[PDB]
């Protein structure tokens, strides 16, 4: 039984750059009787399977760019990205199948980018929720970079910190930007009980907070 | 031109048993052997057995014999079966097979297997529709408002997935044993309220299919 470390535990960088990871295991995985290490190499995109990116630790298999080159021997072993593309993002796990089968803990590979301002979107509760006593506000925050950034919701001008909920997603593999979405959700009662509902967004893009607001009326 | 697909029960309660199909195609289960591998939702992951093409098995010893390994080689499947799970089982379960003796060529989309005692909820579908109007030549933004199932997974498309470009579906927040999310799709001002656009949700474990049109509100 085998244990795999990777390090670092994740990485940023950008575009067309050159990166390295690392894949140390316990115990040798070379076998004497061929003269082959029993390490591997898999990608893991967020939504996908792993794909096996190399194996025999530096034999690259049908189809992958020739950007991934594996290389190392005994217990310390390399992966690298020559010139790294968008759609990298992914976790890259090693692996050995000398004895048994045993994975590494991942290296993270995200993508560095230029900055890029949030569109905001507010959204009133739907009939449909009210009729069955829910409103839930909801506010897009789409295709901004980088991830930090502060949402506040206010309800006649006065803020409300309970019952709000926010989700990222990954970033993209394409643009590389990310998303968030945040639900204010209130009973029908205290929706109907104020007028203004503002979801108000700051980003280091803009000084000026992006302020998206909606009149019950 | 090899593949597999996980079949499985996708909740399972505390102190009961797990059972899944790996049904194959493009071999035969005597010439290959077939591997599992589990991902908690921490990510990682973890080798749990195989099945060789003689019908032989090895296990991953931290199972605690809990696991075993079946097939029918004459209806290219493989069972996996597994007793008295517990919260840490929780994970997404993959089939993988390699060509060569190793390592995993060709692995499954995997089910996933949440560990729970509570009760599988419907999801109500709510559209979101802009509050104003959309000034010429904009790009608008509509969203589906996905609220109080359990368990996961659902999938989200836009008008049967022929609206793939633009979409931001964001991952599901637990609250009380039960998930909400949310999915955006921006499109051109010109395209609606001109054409249908339409989310599609489905919760497979609630047998549900919702389809929610997003139309205009009164400003
Ligand atoms: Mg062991
Ligand atoms: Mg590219
Ligand atoms: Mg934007
Ligand atoms: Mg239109």
């Amino acid at each position: 039984n085998i244990m795999m470390t990777q390090s670092p535990s994740s990485l940023a960088v950008s575009a067309g750059e050159k990166v390295t990871m690392s894949c140390k295991s316990s115990q040798s995985v070379l076998y004497s009787s061929n003269q082959k290490n029993y390490l591997a190499w898999y990608q893991q995109k967020p939504g996908q399977s792993p794909k096996l990116l190399i194996y025999w630790a530096s034999a690259r298999e049908s189809g992958v760019p020739d950007r991934f080159t594996g290389s190392g021997s005994g217990t310390d072993f390399t992966l690298t990205i020559n010139s790294v593309q968008t759609e990298d993002l992914a976790v890259y796990y090693c692996h050995q199948y000398l004895s048994s089968y045993t994975f590494g803990g991942g290296t993270k590979l995200e993508i560095k980018r230029a900055d890029a301002a949030p569109t905001v979107s507010i959204f009133p509760p739907s009939s449909e929720q009210l009729t069955s006593g829910g409103a839930s506000v909801v506010c897009f925050l789409n295709n901004f970079y980088p991830k930090d950034i502060n949402v506040k919701w206010k309800i006649d001008g006065s803020e409300r910190q309970n019952g709000v909920l926010n989700s990222w997603t990954d970033q993209d593999s394409k643009d590389s930007t990310y998303s968030m979405s945040s639900t204010l959700t209130l009973t029908k009662d205290e929706y109907e009980r104020h007028n203004s509902y503002t979801c108000e967004a700051t980003h280091k893009t803009s000084t000026s907070p992006i302020v998206k607001s909606f009149n019950r009326n | 031109q090899v593949q597999l697909k996980e079949s499985g029960p996708g909740l399972v309660a505390p102190s009961q048993s797990l059972s899944i199909t790996c049904t194959v195609s493009g071999f035969s289960l005597i010439g290959y052997g077939v591997n599992w591998v589990r991902q908690p939702p921490e990510k990682g992951l973890e080798w749990l057995g195989m099945i060789w093409g003689d019908g032989s098995t090895d296990y991953n010893s931290a199972l605690k014999s809990r696991l075993s390994i079946t097939k029918d080689n004459s209806k290219s499947q493989v069972f996996l079966k597994m007793n008295s799970l517990q919260t840490d089982d929780t994970a997404r379960y993959y089939c993988a097979m390699g060509v060569r003796p190793d390592p995993f060529d060709y692995w499954g989309q995997g089910t996933l297997v949440t560990v729970s005692a509570a009760k599988t909820t419907p999801p109500s579908v709510y559209p979101l529709a802009p509050g104003s109007a959309a000034q010429t030549n904009s790009t608008v933004t509509l969203g589906c408002l996905v609220k109080g199932y359990f368990p996961e997974p659902v999938t989200v498309t836009w008008n049967s997935g022929s609206l793939s470009s633009g979409v931001h579906t964001f991952p599901a927040v637990l609250q009380s044993d039960l998930y909400t999310l949310s999915s955006s799709v921006t499109v051109p001002s010109s395209t609606w309220p001109s054409e249908t656009v339409t989310c599609n949700v489905a919760h497979p474990a609630s047998s549900t299919k919702v389809d929610k049109k997003i139309v205009p509100r009164d400003c």
